[PDB]
């Protein structure tokens, strides 16, 4: 059940923005950061806690 | 363990070895595997077959 | 004529993700490391040099992705397959600022010099992943000796914050397999993997075959232990 | 352009769409006789090509069983798995139509990558079935376990669900 | 193209309880034991995915018809008439 809820929520991993059981949510990436225009950017790095 | 249950069928009984606590176990197991994520047990599965093994061998 | 200047900007972003152009032609080479891309020449000598300046930056990514997304998938399942799948995971998050960049387009609002200034920190970031891809292909390292190069690398480099952060992260997710088979060997006493990763390779008082070619990534004193 | 966006929904939903690909094999490549189009559409057709092909590989095994009482056991608990990860292949297909019909609405590089995490999930599931066409018990239980010996916990979990259900 | 798309949705809802559609022709083969459906010549090329909704309602009526035939006429109170009532509750 944990696998199903997690999978169903993440829309097969195609949502990396939050988990929700919604099939009518628009898939949007966050707008360009504040300081991007100053610092450029580099790749984002995630964590485990 | 499957050979030994057949030797008390040459003694003829419908008894699950010794106690009826072996019988409760079948009922407990079927929900416990069903409720899980999709995962089967198998490091714990070999642990209660010891407790089944010593039971049906001394009893036979 | 000024439209051809934005058209070369949009064409570059497909080179950048490592696929075929719209007017920038792709050479075939096998074992390629830098395949030549022939640009559409432009009529003013200054906008064409700018696209040649960004051009190794798109090339060096596209190559080091193309073979680690497949070479890893061929592997037997050692720690380096866990490493090599983790580069593909990291290549997911690369594609988010590029997919957001084209989101800002529906007319020209970018230039070539803004493209390079946006990826300027990220070009040091991909090329320190290029040197991992290069060594592991030269040796064709087995799983004990990958981690032995890789250890020293995330602890012999400093040059960018977000770069050291990743090369720790992904070596720590390749060391985590290795550490777990250590715990199965130092607590239970079993040793099971497709291909052995340790010095010990079981079967007088001989019971082991020992080598110094697959020793732990850390100094040889812990390997004796 | 946008016609191809409604077209790419249909080999995911089944096989074929707007312009026929003429094969349920090999790789499910665009056939439409349009080459005076740009070559980068062509590169997105070759991504799509192994998306639609990897979908039609999952249909073959559960439809070759065409539910039979002979090996009613273990063969069909694996098909129930194949049905549960199909349903989800359709579930990201539906958030992609909800983007299409709004009451960007056209694809980008976003979904171009998004699709490939299901490809590598469904590839894990292609690798479990190419190994064993057999329906015989304990032969499928030795088939899916040889993919749980491998490195990387990412697909290992995916094969644990199947090995837990093959075992059920 | 969307106008035909919402149409075949609508028309499907009428078909689904094992009843006459609008542009979908149903003909009983042998006494309502089998019924073949004929989908309209579509102006979209989702024709294959239309037939993937045919086979769900194909297997629908041949449950319903069989058991309304069992429990009303065969007169086996034991099981047949009783189970016909059960499956009617799942109907």
């Amino acid at each position: 059940d944990k696998f199903e809820k997690e999978t169903r929520g993440s829309l097969f991993g195609a949502l990396v923005h939050s988990r929700t059981n919604d099939m009518d949510i628009k898939l949007d990436m966050p707008p360009v950061p504040e300081n991007a225009d100053l610092s450029g950017l580099a790749i984002k790095v995630p964590q485990s806690i | 363990i499957g050979k030994s249950i057949n030797f008390l069928h040459q003694v003829c009984h419908d008894q699950t070895p010794a106690s009826k606590a072996m019988a409760v176990g079948k009922s407990a197991e079927s929900p416990k595997d069903a409720a899980e994520l999709f995962t089967d047990l198998e490091n714990a599965f070999q642990t209660k077959i010891d407790a089944a093994y010593f039971d049906t061998s001394k009893y036979l | 004529l000024p439209s051809q200047e934005t058209c070369l900007v949009e064409d570059l972003l497909y080179i950048l993700i490592g696929v075929d152009g719209r007017y920038i032609s792709v050479q075939p080479l096998v074992g390629r490391q830098s395949r030549s891309f022939s640009v559409e020449q432009n009529l003013d000598s200054s906008v064409k040099e700018l696209v040649n300046r960004i051009l190794p930056v798109a090339t060096n990514y596209s190559t080091v992705t193309r073979f680690v997304e497949e070479n890893s998938s061929f592997e037997y399942g050692q720690v380096n397959h866990a490493l090599g799948a983790a580069m593909r995971t990291l290549g997911k998050e690369y594609m988010i600022l590029i997919s957001q960049l084209e989101h800002l387009q529906r007319q020209g609002l970018l230039s070539l010099q803004k493209l390079w200034f946006y990826i300027q920190p990220t070009l040091r970031t991909m090329e320190v992943l290029a040197s991992i891809a290069t060594s592991l292909n030269k040796g064709e390292c087995f799983g004990g000796a990958t981690l032995s190069l890789l250890h020293d690398r995330t602890f012999g480099y400093t040059g960018d914050s977000q770069a050291q952060e990743l090369c720790l992260y992904l070596t720590k997710a390749a060391s985590a397999p290795y550490f777990d088979i250590l715990e199965r060997w130092i607590y239970r006493g079993i040793i099971n993997d497709p291909y052995s990763e340790f010095m010990v390779e079981e079967h007088w008082d001989q019971r082991y075959t020992i080598v110094q070619q697959q020793i732990p990534s850390f100094l040889q004193k812990v390997a004796d232990k | 352009e946008t016609s191809l966006v409604r077209d790419l929904l249909y080999v995911f939903q089944g096989i074929d769409g707007k312009f026929v690909k003429m094969c349920n094999s090999e790789n499910c490549y665009k056939v439409d006789g349009k080459v005076a189009v740009s070559k980068s559409l062509k590169d997105i057709t070759s991504k799509l090509s192994e998306l639609g092909w990897l979908h039609n590989k999952i249909k073959k095994y559960t439809d070759q069983r065409s539910l039979d009482r002979a090996f009613g056991l273990v063969g069909q608990s694996f098909c129930a798995a194949l049905h549960q990860e199909l349903k989800e292949y359709y579930r990201l297909l539906s958030v992609l139509h909800s983007q299409l019909q709004v009451e960007s609405s056209l694809t980008l590089r976003r979904l171009l990558v998004w699709t490939f995490d299901p490809k590598i999930r469904l590839k894990t599931l292609a690798a479990l079935v190419d190994h064993c066409q057999g329906r015989k018990g304990g032969e499928l239980a030795s088939a899916v376990h040889a993919y749980t010996k491998t490195g990387d916990p990412y697909m290992r979990s995916l094969v644990q669900h199947i090995l837990g259900l093959v075992a059920y």
